[PDB]
């Protein structure tokens, strides 16, 4: 073992991000040619420089929320598996990327309790098929502030800033220390607010729904994780009956999974590793894991018949995914249940299988046997003449995208506009990345 | 184990990005006129281009052995908007181009507009003098109603030769 070469599909889950860069680029770096400077007037409305970051999707909206998830969720697994991503050659790859989008956050953070949260026009940049670099229209920028905040993406940015400043203390302590400034401001900015009024051009494509109680815990305890500073800790757990209960109960939820809407899961098992007093945290990560592999209780997630844990129509391998990173790093704690770690190991890998071709086929762009060719995307795809079906096939290969993936009995289509099948996104690579250090940990550095 | 370091996503450049397409729009005896489309459908990277000219070369020799000279051609056009159409100009020998700079308009691959932009232009002599193409080096693989892809009438970006020749004989 193992069946694929984690190693391999690792690389290439990272070097997806490289491919949604904005801002002005170094073509003598790059370790690709199809991507040159674009949305560099980004900003320029609120007379700030707003460059750089991250496209979502297979658009070139950049919005926070999902942004400052996926690079707080790329940023976990270099915390928990910084030795692998070395081993594999991918640690200065992995951190040139998560840079990429704090050095952003940094910028859209002018002031203590003013944030930038949004640069570009979500109908305007979807009504138009072509390369970022040509992008015709204008791109407002949008911003949350003390008299009307956002509390959930202020928070999650606060998170990935905090997680930032932990893994660049070594490579690069002076940047480590600005992010951590930052971080720290946010928090107390998103913490003092608690209001989402100021949110609103993500409405339509990233709404709040779980509210911002799980995010400001996420950020508390990455800040404890981050300063030691024990007040960090006591925040995070004094919102712990703000999370959520399953309906009708109070009994913390668990039936959905780590998500750029949800850290509540994460934020469960980060806090039973810290407080090792087999208490309610230790229950409600092991209550979620459960369901998601032998059951809790008699319920189930739904599986395909091959083998996908399916929780939805809509980016199924992303939640299966991170889902399975939160498995592995589960499996790692010394203090954790052996029997349920051995479970949910097992669980993990069968997951990155699936995404990776344990079916006859990848789900991952430029990986293995018959990947997806034409992803929803439009940089990668590179129309000339603003439509999804010219040229027929993709001018360039979007490596190591992960794919929405197929309905709830293995169906799926390589169709650039079949939406459920062939998204991808920054939030469907994040957690998956993670996935892939574990298993290259495990099978591939011998 | 650890992934191959070559790996990388510089891909191999499959078509001619940045490139002009002619034909004969409409020919006398004393006269040639030329469609040219130029075309921006880069993808390596994809980039706006708001700076690009070409050059359509000609050879006067048979304007020279009657008695003519370069200033009894005319260049005209009543369709050149965001195209700016030069006189004659000399290269070497008794070859002469017309430039035609599109600088200050943008033309990239965002939209059938965007990507291509046609100019029409003519060159004349006066009544009754042979003008012959046939020995002209941007004339070569042209044809009447249509337009083909042509490396005889090269593309500059704010003056710099990005597509195609200029005519270097019997010089290289
Ligand atoms: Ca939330
Ligand atoms: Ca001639
Ligand atoms: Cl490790
Ligand atoms: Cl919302
Ligand atoms: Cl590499």
């Amino acid at each position: 073992t193992g069946a694929f070469n984690y190693g391999e599909a690792l690389q290439k889950a990272i070097f997806f991000y490289e491919c949604q860069r904005s801002g002005k680029l170094d073509s003598s770096t790059l370790r690709l040619n199809w991507r040159g400077d674009s949305g560099l007037d980004d900003g320029k409305d609120a007379g700030i420089d707003l460059t750089g970051g991250w496209y979502d999707a297979g658009d070139h909206v950049k919005f926070n929320l999902p942004m400052s998830y996926s690079a707080a969720m790329l940023g976990w697994a270099v915390y928990e598996y910084e030795d692998a991503f070395k081993q594999s050659g991918q640690y200065n790859h992995i951190l040139n990327n998560i840079k990429w989008a704090c050095d952003y956050f940094i910028k859209c953070h002018p002031e203590k309790d003013v944030y930038y949260y949004q640069v570009g026009d979500g109908h305007a940049d979807h009504a138009w098929w072509g390369p970022a670099e040509v992008m015709p229209m204008e791109r407002p920028s949008y911003k949350v502030d003390r008299s009307s905040p956002g509390s959930t993406v202020v928070a999650e940015t606060s998170a990935a800033l905090a997680i930032a400043s932990i893994i660049f203390k070594k490579v690069d302590g002076e940047y480590s220390k600005e992010c951590l400034k930052h971080a720290k401001e946010l928090f107390e900015f998103a913490d003092t607010t608690k209001s989402d009024d100021g949110y609103t051009a993500a409405n339509g494509f990233y709404n709040s729904w779980s509210g911002f109680y799980d995010e400001l815990s996420w950020a508390a305890v990455w800040l404890y994780l981050a300063t030691n500073d024990s007040s960090y800790l006591d925040k995070a757990e004094s919102y712990s009956d703000k999370w959520g209960y399953e309906p009708q109960t109070n009994i913390p939820k668990y039936k959905w999974a780590q998500c750029w809407d949800d850290v509540t899961y994460g934020t469960y098992l980060l806090l039973a590793r810290i407080k090792n007093d087999n208490g309610k945290y230790k229950e409600a990560i092991e209550r979620h894991l459960d369901w998601w592999t032998t059951g809790y209780n008699g319920e189930r997630i739904t599986y395909t018949p091959k083998g996908l844990a399916w929780l939805d129509q809509w980016g199924s391998l992303r939640y299966a995914t991170t889902t399975a990173f939160l498995a592995c790093v589960y499996s790692d704690w010394e203090n954790g249940d052996k029997e349920k770690a051995k479970t949910y190991l097992e669980f993990a890998r069968s997951q990155a299988d699936y995404a990776l071709g344990s079916t006859g086929r990848s789900f991952v762009v430029g990986f293995g046997e018959n990947p997806p060719k034409r992803p929803h995307h439009r940089t990668a795809h590179g129309s000339w003449a603003d439509s999804q079906m010219e040229p027929p096939e993709h001018r360039h290969v979007l490596y190591g995208a992960l794919v929405g993936g197929p309905d709830s009995t293995d169906n799926y289509t390589d169709d650039i506009s079949n939406y459920t099948c062939n998204e991808v996104a920054c939030d469907y690579n994040a957690g998956f990345v993670g996935l892939l250090a574990k298993m290259y940990k495990l099978y591939g550095e011998l | 184990g650890s992934p191959d370091p070559k790996f990388n996503g510089i891909e191999e450049v499959p078509e001619d990005e940045i490139f002009v397409e002619a034909g004969v729009n409409a020919s006398g005896n004393n006269f040639i006129e030329i469609k040219a489309i130029v075309n921006n459908k880069s993808g390596w990277p994809a980039r706006v281009c708001e700076n690009l000219s070409f050059r359509y070369f000609i050879n006067i020799e048979e304007i020279v052995n009657a008695g003519k000279s370069a200033s009894d051609l005319q260049v005209s056009s009543s369709y050149n908007q965001g195209a700016k159409l030069s006189d004659v100009k000399h290269y070497k020998d008794n070859i002469y181009y017309v430039e035609v700079d599109l600088s200050g308009t943008k033309i990239y691959p965002g939209g059938q507009s965007a990507y291509k932009k046609e100019v029409q232009f003519r060159i004349s002599a006066p009544e009754g003098t042979v003008f012959n193409p046939e020995n002209d080096y941007s004339y070569q693989g042209l044809s009447a109603g249509t337009v083909v892809k042509s490396e005889y009438i090269p593309v500059y970006d704010a003056g710099v030769l990005v597509f195609g020749r200029e005519p270097l004989e019997h010089h290289h």
